[PDB]
RNA sequence: AUGAUGUCAUACUUAUCCUGUCCCUUUUUUUUCCA
């Protein structure tokens, strides 16, 4: 596929010229739109700005010397004339708040009362006050507080390697099992350009190979070496080990690129990165001149955006001569990859792995959550030494196993010690995810309850028993009816196999099979679905058909996804206004693949300026944008988690609901307390806040102004019902396709059933369901897409 | 009564609001001879000075395009536990207690064991006889 | 509770801690 | 009399002039522990028919007032907030006594709406004294 | 950390009552504040008077423990047998005594006096 | 005795002032101005909000129909040499830099419109 | 705040009803009401502070800072 | 002179029926500042 990288190319220029003239359109709308006084007005904002601006810099250049006998000298000057400033404030601060601290008896106001200014430390604290309180409550002490007077005080007699520790790294460096392999390593990579590299994890691969890569001298030219990472957490875990190793700080030579993350300062040759990243210098740059080899991350994620960079690699592999492009694995089913990319070689990497006999049920059942229960405390009276991890797949059922297992542990007293159980979600609070990673107690026989985290991203020392029911969530997109449906499923082969890998990481491992051997061997599957044939793909498409690509049909990949789901996307982008008569992209398509969140979001942006009202839906986007779950409803409490979800409440669905949680989030120092006060998640709502940040800053790209209506809200539901007009139903039934809703009781409409209504989402788990519900009158429903929608 | 009171507090407040910013200017004029004692201090540097004017333009292009002032601000100190457990090989402190669970949940209950006056519901034994 | 119990009492009252703790407080 | 009664405000203008006490406002629109106080009041509401005696009519409609402002805790908390604003007439309290045998003892019947707006308004302000000492 | 056995001993001593600070609901007591006022005041709104006006088991703590009364007094009265001796136990046939075990409409009258657990206990 | 009594818009300002006299005392603190009073010569005008072609000659002969100018320096990359749209201009005359800041604003100079203040 | 104070000066102007007799209580505090121990404690320390007087019982209290 | 129209309450019918609902993972670019 050559004439697709020149069609590619080709459309990379005419898209630059298209932003060169929308550029030029943007400088011709631009151009289109005492004295004493003045110089002591000047000097006032020159002083206040610079005095300000100093302030801030001198410590992060105070920071950036800490982390690079005269300079400690004009160290210790700085550090404590920077202490002087800090105190001068803090006293000027100190006189406005003792001139807070009166007591101003009220006036009588004509009125209602408007809130004043209120706060302390909430998250966390108010244990150790109760404790302070229950201690006020319970000392007692008489007398004045004077007493140390006529005191004798009778006192006792008594009676009368620095660089051994860089070489301790590089020590642990040759320690790794890629270092008697090396040698015949790069002499496979001077041998083939495309060559596949398996082998189980443990082995520090994706460390030591970039690495090996870079001793080797391939960045000399200046073209740097390029690591893809499936998560970004994983890139910043890989990338700080490896800035570690070498001792230089991020941004240099060791350096990543992330969303809202690019430490890179252009001296980066190691340059640690996502797929999202890959396929945006795809979307920029037509070839990888500046970028030597790129390491590929394992394709055992079979992440939807790798299999596109796959397929990208593929074409420059046709194109290019030589790129010395690699991928790693972890397992043996390489041959797929093997005779995908042109009878690729294959290199196997030998790991450090221990006795991680599976045990066996001589029965079978399906109920997994008592008798994993009981399997957990018989694992408890036998064989001390070791951390249990106990597999689930669900927010629901593993609460309801962590209720279980503290009502079965607080049973016994003395006897069963510790005990302490730990569960883990992708929609929980950090500092809960972070008690896992602290070491046990010594006495302890730490159980961590997990979901798939533990499974594919998170890596957790010190476990050796491990329970697996063989069950986990797939988000499987139907779409001959249009509805995809999360439901549970039996796992895979490999899915044990890489569990059973995450058993025995440390110690000797003692898996236990929740199921019998005979459905492991013959019922249970082998491979794993990816992930292009589970869900839909209508962000992909206008991403594949903004690269130039139109044989989407007959594109390049490891398995075809399914012609219904492209003709779907195909018709959804012809009732969206990005396709023209002969499924090509308009310049309002370019609109649409500009900024990088779903086209059916995205007709927000150009709803945006129709009916004015942009940042509004704007930050309704942002909160749409999210993966992890808004409101926070833990065990117990409820009471005050659903008031504080009440208390947001507006007429007109949840999404005015999101707008008026931003809305309240501003104009309150963006603080962690008052989304801890409301139970909001401070996880998943600063990525929010950020996505808002980013899709602020691509608005010169689309060139659509910062509007506001500041009331009409009937704006904003004009403007998302032009932008939602495929996600309608009505009748409790879908008014398209047929099938039958329920609402879902975590929505705000709930009760009040509406006359009209549209959605975001229509996730099947036990009904079929209903989220992010929005009030419409089925009025201007004609007014946009009239080819869509006739006869009421 | 109500109106002299009012007149009264205030004009008492503003009494020792005054003598209290007496004594910040006198704060101020005694770090102002320590500013001094700055003069009687200072009476990879080239790496540490191209960084110092990096971070000048960063902070100019922050000043031009708002958003959020690099990792001095998007990252900062209050980032994401995850990524400053596992991306950061620097940890922090920790506050308060620690506690066994199981010495946790043992007595549950919103009220005291005595409804109101309730004479004829037995309970004097806190627990079961056999 | 035996182990326990010699536990609380080397965390008894303890004369002979205290002679440690000051004579580590009068050496260093 | 006028002097006495402009001394006794004087002094306490004065006492709290001294003590820098900060005047407690009023119940805002999102308080962060109201839900808390709504609990605590209706536990303490709750308390007196723990018995599950035969009652009678009025006692019956206290404990179902009790029970719906448990199960919307929103709604009985904007009814609250808005009887506070808004009310200034109420209805009528019966009396009785307690025969202690040396001595009697008045007891008062309030109106179960007016019963649950006062414990709230005496958990609210008891919690907002003890924070502001 | 502070583990079980540093508190087993000291579970159930200490007027504020250790264990109190180990309760389930203790976060919204938190903010229960002037509650022996409530009790005090709370004689002249509920017509049965409390003689616990002065205590509160989830504050306070439970502040005594009865359960030896029972079984001292079960051993002074001459021990189950004894005790048994004087009841019709030998008259109901059954084996032995550990197994045992006790106990919207409109009406005239719901004030008289329950003749059924008097006529048992005689 | 205290200050109370004059109007509002004297307590802005005085209060300004107070703030300015705050944050130069601070930057005598810090050492960045060590100089007591804080005063930037005149006949200076600092010139920004331009783009990075223009030249210092033909600013200066932009300038000089308001009033002559001594000399121009445009403050560039200490690295690289490239302009980062800042100047100062320094001129013979007070007067003559006052007339010509008071007609510099909002003149598109290589399509920028350039302002104009003191350094 | 002055509606707070408004609802606690006009719960106690209420109708005492008993059988056949109504009045008006319009001078004595009523007991019953549910906020009542607040105001006594509140009037009881306005004559604590007329007992002891202001000196003393700012003595006896300590600085507001440390109590 | 009896027609339409409104959630206002009260009668009435069908041998109507005493009743159920809270997501596993996770990824997507580029540009100014004072002696």
């Amino acid at each position: 596929e050559d004439e697709w990288e020149r069609t590619e190319r080709e459309r990379l220029q005419d898209l630059e010229e298209r932003d060169a003239f929308a550029e030029r359109v943007r400088q011709r709308d631009k151009d289109r739109t005492m004295v004493p006084e003045l110089r002591k007005k000047s000097r006032r904002e020159y002083l206040a700005k610079r005095e300000r601006e100093k302030l801030e810099d001198l410590e992060a250049e105070l920071a950036d010397e800490e982390f690079l006998r005269h300079e400690r000298q004009e160290l210790k000057y700085k550090r404590r004339v920077r202490d002087l400033a800090r105190e001068y404030r803090a006293a000027g601060e100190q006189e406005k708040l003792e001139a807070t601290n009166r007591y101003h008896m009220p006036k009588e106001t004509r009125g209602q009362p408007a809130r004043a200014v209120d706060e302390s430390g909430a998250p966390g604290e108010e244990q150790r006050r109760w404790e302070e309180a229950r201690l006020g409550a319970a000392s007692l002490k008489f007398g004045a507080r004077d007493a140390a007077s006529q005191e004798p005080k009778y006192q006792l007699v008594l009676e009368e390697t620095q660089a051994q520790q860089k070489e301790s790294i590089q020590a642990v460096r040759r320690s790794l099992p890629v270092f008697p392999f090396r040698e015949e390593l790069l002499a496979a990579i001077a041998n083939h350009q495309v060559l596949i590299i398996e082998g189980e994890t443990g082995s520090g691969k994706t460390t030591q190979i970039p690495q090996y890569l870079f001793e080797e001298g391939y960045t000399n030219k200046g073209m740097k070496i390029a690591c893809t990472q499936p998560r970004r957490v994983a890139a910043m875990s890989v990338a700080a080990r490896v800035a570690r190793e070498m001792g230089v700080k991020l941004g240099n030579e060791v350096g990543y690129s992330i969303r809202f993350e690019d430490c890179t300062s252009e001296r980066t040759v190691l340059r640690y990165m996502t797929d999202g990243m890959l396929l945006r210098e795809f979307l920029s740059e037509p070839d990888l001149a500046s970028y030597s080899v790129v390491m590929v991350d394992e394709a055992h994620e079979r992440t939807l955006h790798t299999d596109i960079l796959f397929g990208l690699i593929k074409d420059v592999a046709r194109f290019r001569p030589e790129l010395k492009v690699l991928v790693a694995s972890a397992t043996m089913d390489t041959a797929r990859f093997s005779t995908f990319f042109d009878d690729a070689p294959v290199f196997r990497i030998p790991g450090r792995r221990f006795p991680v006999d599976i045990f066996y049920t001589k029965a079978p059942e399906a109920d997994y959550l008592e008798a994993c229960v009981v399997s957990v405390l018989q694992i408890h009276v036998t064989q001390p030494p070791g951390d249990i991890l106990v597999f689930l797949t669900g927010q629901e059922e593993i609460e309801a196993a962590c209720e279980m297992l503290q009502d079965r542990c607080r049973r016994l007293g003395s006897k069963i010690r510790e005990l302490l159980v730990l569960p883990i979600y992708a929609n929980l609070p950090s500092d809960m995810q972070a008690r896992i990673f602290q070491p046990t107690p010594p006495g302890a026989r730490k159980v961590v309850v997990a979901t798939n985290i533990a499974e594919t991203s998170l890596t957790i020392e010190g476990i050796i028993y491990v329970l697996d029911p063989g069950f986990c969530k797939q988000k499987s997109y139907n779409p001959r009816t249009g509805m995809e449906s999360l439901t549970v499923t039996p796992c895979s082969k490999a899915s044990a196999n890489q569990r059973a890998g995450r058993a025995g990481r440390v110690a000797a491992g003692k898996c236990f099979r929740l199921y019998t051997a005979w459905a492991y061997q013959h019922e249970l599957e082998e491979t794993t679905v990816p992930e292009i044939q589970r869900t839909s793909l209508g962000n992909v498409v206008l991403l594949l058909k903004s690269l130039g690509i139109h044989d989407l049909m007959h594109f390049d990949f490891l398995d075809p996804p399914p012609y219904e789901t492209l003709l779907l996307a195909l018709e959804q982008l012809y009732a969206l206004g990005a396709l023209n008569h002969l499924g090509e992209l308009t310049t309002s398509g370019r609109k649409m693949a500009e900024l990088p969140v779903d086209p059916m979001l995205s007709k927000m942006i150009l709803a945006s300026e129709k009916y004015s009202c942009s940042e509004e839906i704007l930050t309704v986007a942002a909160m749409l944008s999210v993966n992890n779950s808004i409101f926070y409803r833990p065990k117990d409490k409820v009471v005050h988690a659903d008031n504080a979800r009440v208390n947001f409440f507006l007429p007109g669905g949840d999404h005015l609901v999101l707008l008026n949680v931003y809305t309240q989030w501003a104009e309150s120092g963006y603080s962690s307390q008052w989304c801890y006060e409301n139970f909001v998640q401070f996880r998943s709502m600063r990525r929010a806040r950020d996505v808002r940040e980013q899709l602020e800053g691509l608005l010169e790209r689309v060139e659509v102004g910062l509007s506001s209506c500041q009331g009409d809200y009937i704006r904003v539901r004009k403007a998302i019902t032009a932008g939602y007009f495929y996600h309608t139903a009505r009748g409790y039934r879908t008014v398209k396709q047929q099938q039958t809703v329920f609402i879902h009781p975590n929505s705000s409409l709930f009760e009040q059933q509406p006359r009209w209504l549209l959605y975001h989402e229509l996730v099947l788990t036990t009904k079929e369901f209903m989220r992010q519900v929005l009030e419409i009158e089925s009025s201007w429903l004609l007014e946009v897409a009239p080819h869509y929608y006739k006869a009421k | 009564a109500d109106r002299k009171a009012r007149e009264a507090v205030e004009m008492r407040a503003q009494v020792e609001r005054k003598m209290a910013q007496k004594e910040k200017e006198k704060h101020e004029e005694k770090l102002r001879e320590m500013a001094q004692k700055a003069r009687e201090r200072r009476a990879r540097d080239e790496i540490r000075h191209d960084r110092r004017k990096e971070r000048q333009h960063d902070r100019n292009l922050s000043r031009a395009a708002p958003d959020k002032r690099s990792k001095l601000q998007r990252n900062e100190n209050r980032d994401i536990s995850e990524v400053i457990a596992l991306g950061v090989p620097n940890p922090r402190t920790s506050n308060e207690v620690q506690y066994d669970q199981r010495l946790f949940n043992q007595s549950k209950g919103m009220d005291s064991g005595f409804a109101g006056g309730e004479d004829e519901i037995y309970n004097v034994y806190d627990q079961a006889w056999r | 509770d035996l182990d326990r119990m010699l536990r609380e009492q080397e965390r008894e009252g303890d004369p002979m801690a205290n002679f440690i703790k000051k004579n580590k407080a009068k050496e260093n | 009399t006028a002097e006495e009664a402009v001394a006794v405000y004087t002094t306490t203008v004065h006492w709290l002039e001294s003590r820098r006490f900060s005047p407690i406002p009023f119940p805002p629109l999102s308080y962060k522990h109201d839900t808390k106080l709504l609990i605590l009041a209706l536990e303490r509401l709750k308390e007196a028919y723990s018995v599950k005696s035969r009652l009678n009519q009025s006692q019956r409609e206290e404990l179902g007032l009790i029970e719906q402002a448990y199960d919307n805790p929103h709604e009985a908390l904007s009814r609250i907030k808005r009887h506070l604003l808004t009310q200034r007439a109420f209805k009528e309290v019966g009396i009785e006594f307690m025969d202690l045998y040396s001595h009697l003892v008045p007891v008062y019947d309030v109106e179960p709406l007016e019963k649950i707006t006062d414990a709230y308004l005496d958990q609210y302000l008891w919690y907002e004294a003890d924070k502001r000492r | 950390r502070l583990t079980l056995e540093d508190l087993e001993d000291s579970w159930d001593r200490g007027i504020p009552r250790i264990n109190t600070l180990f309760q389930k609901d203790r976060h919204t007591l938190a903010y229960d504040k002037g509650w022996r006022v409530r009790t005090d005041f709370k004689q002249y709104q509920v017509l049965k008077q409390n003689p616990f006006w002065w205590t509160h088991q989830r504050h306070d703590g439970k502040l005594w423990n009865l359960n030896n009364y029972r079984t001292d007094m079960i051993q002074a009265l001459g021990g189950v047998e004894g005790i048994l001796e004087h009841t019709l136990f030998k008259g109901t046939y059954f084996p032995t005594w550990e197994g045992l075990f006790w106990e919207k409409l409109t009406n005239a009258q719901r004030s008289g006096l329950n003749q059924i657990p008097n006529r048992r206990f005689t | 005795d205290d200050f109370k009594g004059r109007s509002a818009e004297e307590v802005e300002e005085i209060k300004a002032e107070k703030e300015a006299k705050t944050q130069a005392i601070l930057l005598e603190m810090v050492g960045d101005l060590p100089d007591a009073d804080i005063k930037p010569p005149e006949n200076v005008l600092f010139v920004c909000k331009l783009n990075p072609v223009t030249t210092d000659e033909d600013l200066e002969i932009i300038f000089s129909r308001f009033g002559p100018i001594r000399s121009c320096e445009v403050i560039r990359d200490w690295k690289t040499g490239e302009s980062l749209c800042y100047a100062f201009i320094e001129f013979e005359k007070e007067e003559d830099c006052e007339k010509a800041f008071f007609k510099m604003d909002n003149v598109l100079i290589d399509d920028r419109r350039i302002h104009v203040d003191f350094s | 705040d002055h509606n707070i104070a408004d609802y606690m000066t006009a719960k106690n102007n209420v109708v005492i009803n008993y059988k056949d007799m109504n009045h008006t209580n319009s001078y004595g505090i009523i007991r019953g009401l549910q906020f009542a121990s607040f105001i006594v404690q509140y009037y009881g320390l306005v004559m604590d502070l007329l007992v002891l007087g202001l000196h003393r019982a700012s003595e006896m209290a300590g600085p507001p800072q440390m109590p």
